[PDB]
RNA sequence: CGCGGGGUGGAGCAGCCUGAGCUCGUCGGGCUCAUAACCCGAAGAUCGUCGGUUCAAAUCCGGCCCCCGCAACCA
RNA sequence: GAGUACGACCACACUUGAGUGAAAACACCAUAUCCCGUCCGAUUUGUGAAGUUAAGCACUCACAGGCUCAGUUAGUACUGAGGUCAGUGAUGACUCGGGAACCCUGAGUGCCGUACUCCU
RNA sequence: GGGCGGCAUAUCUGUUACACGACAACGCAGGUGUCCUAAGGCGAGCUCAGUGGGAACAGAAAUCUCACGUAGAACACAAGCGUAAAAGCUUGCUUGAUUAACGAUUUCCAGUACGAAUCGAGACUGCGAAAGCAAGGCCAGCGAUCCUUUGCGAAGAAUA
RNA sequence: AUGAUUAGAGGCUCGACCUAUUCUCAAACUUUAAAUGUGCAAACAAACCGUGCCUUAGCCAACUGCAAGGCCGGAAAGAAAAGAAUUAGAGGCACCAAGUGGGCCUUCUUCGGUAAGCGGAGCAGGCGAUGCGGAAUGAACCGC
C-alpha cells in the first residue's frame, strides 16, 4: 500500500506548471543570499539536487549557513506541544529572496522621509480621511431595483 | 490525405525555448556554468573573455553579468586593426592575436593595471601558466593580474581555432585567462607537448604569406583564369615577404597606443525608414471593406 | 525577375549511392570494393535496425554500403547512371522535395572493367537537387529554416532534368 | 470458493527454463494371385484463446474458454 | 530611424502564407597550401572577397491558428458558519460570509539593458 | 472467532487522503532482497517516437535521401516526477563506485538507532581549452550486542 | 493533452482515411481553479542612518567595494494617516512522579459492504468522568 519514502505523495506537489518546464535560469545563479536573509523555500522539480524534503515546500525562514552551491535554512516546524526550529540544507536554486519584510522594510523608509521633511521644514503631504464618515449623496442614475416577472424565465433552461 | 500534427491542440500546448535559443545564439547549458560562482563569494565580479568571429570581424569583449543584462566592460574588433596597421586579413589567426592583444592592452589601460602586468612583449608561442587565486604557485604576495574566463558560445573548440587565438593575443597582453596549450596550434596531442614554432609562425601569418606565395605563382601560371583568392591582397601589392614585419609593428603599436581605433567624421537628425503599423480600427474597416466587396459581387 | 536572381540556380547538392546487399560478410565486402573503386572514396556500411525473419536479417547486421559524392566527380557519375538510362526518367521517380533517384542493374553498364572477384552488383542513384544558401538549415549557429520561396519544387527538378541533361519525362503513375 | 496441475500434426505423448521431436495413423510406389506383415519414400503443426514485454514467444508475464485434482474443519 | 556582440524576462516574442528592406552590418558566398575533422571541406576547421539580397535576418500585412490582458459566463457552479429548516427519502432552499472554470467576446502581437557602429 | 488461505510482518510508487504536513481497513492498482567496469564519471558531437514524398532486386516490413516532428521516444526494474545544442543517442578519455580529520542536517522519529538522503571541509584524482562537473547508477534494493575473521600501526632515525 | 464514448456532416454504391463538429464521462485525467487552509513579517539582545572607526590567515586584479565580528556617534509618528486589531496575555526554565495506552457517540468529509444499532479513517465537539432543566421513556439529542 501506501510507502513513506523521502518523496512519497508528491506527485503534483513535485511538477513544473504547464508550458513552464526548464531547469532554474541566469537570474536565480546571479541572487545573492546572505547569512540572515529571509527566504522561501520552493523545490525545483527540475534540478533533483538538494532538493528539501516535501514538508518544507512553502515554507519561510532565516539563513544561517551559505555554502558554494548550498544554502542552510532555519524552519519553524510544529511537534507535538512544541516547535522546532529545523536546519534544512538545500540547494540555492531551491530558496528564493523572502517578501515577507517588504511592507516593514517600506513602513520604515517612508517614517525616515517624513522624519526628514520634518526637520528640514518641507511641508508634510496631506493625510488621507476615512470613507467611513457621513456625507452628502447626489445620485446621477436611479433605477428600481425589483424582481421582474422575465427574470423566472431567464432561470429555466430547455 | 494525412493527420496534421501541428494543429491547434499543439499551437495551446507547444513551449516556446528561450529568445536566444530559437535564434540559436546561446548555449545556456554552457552560460549557466559559466555565470556561476560559489554563493560564499556573494557576487564578487567575474567576467568573460567574450569571443566571437563573424564572415568579415572578430568580436573580443571584457562582459560582466547582471540580471538586468550583461555589462560590456572593454570591446575590441578586427576592424580597428587598420588603426595599427594591419589592412588585410581581418579574419586569419594573426588578426584574432593581435585583437586579443588589443583588447587586453585597453582592459588593462582602464583598469589602471596597465605598465604593471605588461605580458610577453615578444611572442614566441609558448605556454606558461596563468596565475590565479585557485593556483598560489607558492603563495607569493605579487599582486594577481586581472582575471576572465574564455566564451566561445557555440564555436567549434579545435586545436588552431581562432578563438583560441584571441585568447593567446589576450594572455599575452598580460590578462589571466585560465587554459592549457592542447588547441594551440602545433600542440601534438600523441606527445602531449607544444610546438612553440609552429605557434609563433601562424600567430605572425607565416601560413598566409606561403600560401600567398602559393596563389602568386599560380596565377602568374595562368593568366587568362580570373583569380578571386587574396584579390584585394595582389591589388594592394602585400607582398609575401613583408607580413611578418607588419604583424609585429602591428604589436608594439597596440601595446604603444592601445585606446586607438578608425578615424571618426566629425559629426543631424535621424531619418526614419520604419513603416507604420496599421491600427486595429484601419484593420477592422478593410476586412469589412473586403466582406462587403464580396457581398456586392455575390 | 526575383527568380533570374543567379543565387537561384538549381546546383546537385549530392549524389548518393547504396547497395543493400542484406546479407554481410564476403559480398558485403566486394560490395564495398566496387563501390570504393566507382566512387574513389572509402564507402560507409550500414547494419540492419531490426531482426527479421523472411529477409534473413539480424539486428545490428550489417547488410548495406552506401556513398555521398559532391562535386565535379557527383556530376560525373550522374551522367554515368544516365546514359546506362539513356537520359529517360519516369515522372513518378521525381519527389515532392526536389530530389529524384534511378537503379542500376548492373555496375559493367558505368564503364566498369568487371573482375572476376568482385562479381556484378546493382546500386541506387539518388540526386539531391538545391541552391545556394541551404547551409541555414545545417550550420550550427544560428540554424535557422530555409524559406518556402527558395525551395526546390518537383516541377522544377523535372524542368532542370529536361534543360541541363536533355532528359525526357515520361508522364505515368507508379503501379 | 482457496491452493495446484494441464490444453502441442488424425490418436496418445515429448520438448514446456525465447532463435517444433516419439510411436501409431494417413498418402505414393514396391513385394503377393490378392489382403496383412515387410521394404523404399512423402505429407501433415502454427504449440487452447486474447493481450503485454522482447530484435525474437510453444517458451516469458497477465485475463478469458475448458479439463483434472487437493481441501471445504471445531460446534 | 537602424545594425552587430553579449544579454535579462522567455510566444504581446510562436506557427503559416504574402510583401517590403536606405546606409553600415549580418548573412549567403569563393576556396582547400597549411591548423583541424569527416564516406563526403555537407557539418566542422583554415584561407579569402569575385558575386547576391534569392534565402536567413529585420519590418509590415491576414474579419489567419495560437498566445497575453480584459469583459461575459455569474453572484451561476462550488464553499466556511447556522436551524427542534423543508422533504419518506434523494436532496433542496433559506440566514451571515467567500466566490470559480470553459465556451463566447473586446483589445493587443514583445519589452528592457551594456558596448560598438550606421543614418551623420 | 479459530483453522485453512493470504499477508496488509521490513520496505518503494500512484490512488483512497477531504489543494500545508499528517491519516485506517485482509481498501484499490503495482513493486523490492536484484542488476551494471559500465548500465559509473567527464568532454564533445548528435536528436528521439513516429509520419510524408522519392530510389535495382525490395514487397506491410532490409538500406539510401529529403522535409515535418514539444518529446507523443529513451533514461536496468514498479510507478510518479524530471530532462531536447540533454538527464536521451553515439563516441573519446577515464576510475569521484577511492579516501574523507567522530563537521552539520533531512526523512522515520521518542526528535533514539538502522537504512536511504542533503549541504560541506581536507587528500589524491578523472574529464574539459575553460568556467566547471563528479566521492556511483537521484529518489526501494537492507542488519545490533556477543563471537568469528580480515585490513592498518613500512623501513630507519630520538641518551630518551 | 492522456484514457473512455454516441452520432451525423464534409472532403479524398461501399468501407477506410483525413477535416471540423456532435452525445456522454474519470479515485489512480487535466489547460483553469475556489471556499476553508497553511508558512513568514508587522521597531527595545532587533532594525535604520554615518564618503565614522578597529580587526580578519575571508571574496575580488586591487580598493574607499563585498563578507564577518566589534567600537564610537545619530535618529527613533516606540510605531502616524487610511475601518489600520484584541486579549479574565506574568513570558521562559527545570526537577520528581501517578494513572492511562480495550474506547464509544455525533455534525460535516469519507472508504469497504445490498445493508446493519456493521467494519474503518479525517477535522471538531461530546459521553466515558456528570448531574440539572427539556424532548413521556433513552450515557451521546436540545438547553445549560
Ligand atoms: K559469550
Ligand atoms: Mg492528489
Ligand atoms: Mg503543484
Ligand atoms: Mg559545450
Ligand atoms: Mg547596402
Ligand atoms: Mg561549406
Ligand atoms: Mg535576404
Ligand atoms: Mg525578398
Ligand atoms: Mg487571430
Ligand atoms: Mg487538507
Ligand atoms: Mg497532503
Ligand atoms: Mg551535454
Ligand atoms: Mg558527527
Ligand atoms: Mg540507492
Ligand atoms: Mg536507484
Ligand atoms: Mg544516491
Ligand atoms: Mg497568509
Ligand atoms: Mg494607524
Ligand atoms: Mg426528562
Ligand atoms: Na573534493
Ligand atoms: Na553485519
Ligand atoms: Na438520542
Amino acid at each position: 500500500v501506501h510507502s513513506y519514502g523521502y518523496k512519497s505523495g508528491t506527485r503534483h506537489l513535485f511538477a513544473k506548471k504547464f508550458r513552464k518546464h526548464g531547469v532554474p535560469s541566469v537570474s536565480t545563479i546571479l541572487t545573492n543570499i546572505k547569512v540572515g536573509d529571509y527566504v522561501d523555500v520552493v523545490a525545483d522539480s527540475a534540478v533533483r539536487e538538494g532538493m528539501p524534503h516535501k514538508y518544507y515546500h512553502g515554507r519561510t525562514g532565516i539563513v544561517w549557513n551559505v555554502t558554494p552551491r548550498g544554502v542552510g535554512v532555519i524552519i519553524n516546524k510544529p511537534v507535538r506541544t512544541r516547535t522546532l526550529r529545523k536546519r534544512i540544507c538545500v540547494r540555492f536554486e531551491h530558496v528564493r529572496k523572502s517578501r515577507c519584510q517588504e511592507a516593514f522594510k517600506a513602513k520604515e523608509h517612508q517614517f525616515q522621509a517624513y522624519l526628514a521633511a520634518k526637520k528640514a521644514g518641507k511641508a508634510l503631504p496631506p493625510l488621507q480621511k476615512s470613507s467611513r464618515l457621513g456625507g452628502i449623496v447626489r445620485p446621477k442614475n436611479v433605477e428600481v431595483l425589483a424582481r421582474r416577472v422575465a427574470d423566472y424565465e431567464a432561470m429555466v433552461p430547455y | 490525405f494525412v493527420k496534421v500534427v501541428k494543429n491547434k491542440a499543439y499551437f495551446k500546448r507547444f513551449q516556446v525555448k528561450y529568445r536566444r535559443r530559437r535564434e540559436g545564439k546561446t548555449d545556456y547549458h554552457a552560460r549557466r556554468q559559466m555565470v556561476l560562482q560559489d554563493k560564499t563569494k556573494f557576487g564578487s565580479p567575474k567576467y568573460r573573455l567574450v569571443v566571437r568571429i563573424t564572415n568579415k570581424d572578430i568580436i573580443a569583449q571584457i562582459v560582466q553579468a547582471k540580471i538586468v543584462g550583461d555589462e560590456v566592460v572593454m570591446a575590441a574588433y578586427a576592424h580597428e586593426l587598420p588603426a595599427f596597421g594591419i589592412e588585410h586579413g581581418l579574419t586569419n589567426y594573426a588578426a584574432a592575436y593581435a585583437t586579443g592583444l588589443l583588447l587586453a592592452r585597453r582592459t588593462l589601460a582602464k583598469l589602471g593595471i596597465a605598465d604593471k602586468f605588461q605580458g610577453a612583449k615578444e611572442a614566441d608561442g609558448s605556454y606558461s601558466a596563468v596565475r590565479t587565486k585557485k593556483d598560489d604557485e607558492g603563495d607569493d604576495e605579487e599582486r594577481f593580474p586581472f582575471k576572465a574566463i574564455l566564451d566561445v558560445g557555440l564555436a567549434r573548440t579545435t586545436t588552431g581555432a581562432r578563438v583560441f587565438g584571441v585568447l593567446k593575443g589576450a594572455v599575452d597582453g598580460g590578462m589571466a585567462v585560465p587554459h592549457r596549450p592542447n588547441r594551440f596550434p602545433g600542440y601534438n596531442k600523441e606527445k602531449s607537448s607544444l610546438d612553440a614554432k609552429v605557434h609563433r609562425d601562424r600567430i605572425f601569418g607565416k601560413h598566409v604569406a606561403d600560401y600567398l606565395k602559393q596563389v602568386k605563382e599560380e596565377a602568374s601560371s595562368n593568366p587568362d583564369e580570373k583569380c578571386v583568392q587574396f584579390s584585394k591582397y595582389m591589388a594592394a601589392k602585400v607582398l609575401p615577404e613583408s607580413i611578418e614585419g607588419m604583424y609585429k609593428k602591428a604589436h608594439a603599436a597596440i601595446r604603444a597606443d592601445p585606446s586607438k581605433s578608425l578615424p571618426k567624421k566629425a559629426k543631424v537628425a535621424h531619418k526614419s525608414y520604419k513603416t507604420k503599423k496599421l491600427s486595429g480600427a484601419e484593420k477592422r474597416a478593410a476586412a469589412k471593406a473586403k466582406v462587403a466587396a464580396i457581398r456586392e459581387r455575390l | 525577375s526575383k527568380a533570374a536572381n543567379p543565387m537561384r540556380e538549381i546546383v546537385v547538392k549530392k549524389l548518393c549511392i547504396n547497395i543493400c546487399v542484406g546479407e554481410s560478410g564476403d559480398r558485403l565486402t566486394r560490395a564495398s570494393k566496387v563501390l570504393e573503386q566507382l566512387c574513389e572514396q572509402t564507402p560507409v556500411l550500414s547494419r540492419a535496425r531490426l531482426t527479421v525473419r523472411t529477409f534473413g536479417i539480424r539486428r545490428n547486421e550489417k547488410i548495406a554500403v552506401h556513398c555521398t559524392v559532391r562535386g565535379k566527380k557527383a556530376e560525373e557519375l550522374l551522367e554515368k547512371g544516365l546514359k546506362v538510362k539513356e537520359f529517360e526518367l519516369k515522372s513518378y521517380n521525381f519527389a515532392d522535395t526536389g530530389s529524384f533517384g534511378f537503379g542500376i542493374d548492373e555496375h559493367i553498364d558505368l564503364g566498369i572493367k568487371y573482375d572476376p572477384s568482385t562479381g556484378i552488383y546493382g546500386m541506387d542513384f539518388y540526386v539531391v537537387l538545391g541552391r545556394r544558401g541551404e547551409r541555414v538549415a545545417h550550420r550550427k549557429r544560428k540554424c535557422s529554416r530555409v524559406g518556402h520561396s527558395h525551395h526546390v519544387t518537383k516541377e522544377e527538378a523535372m524542368k532542370w532534368f529536361e534543360k541541363v541533361h536533355d532528359g525526357i519525362i515520361f508522364q505515368a503513375k507508379k503501379k
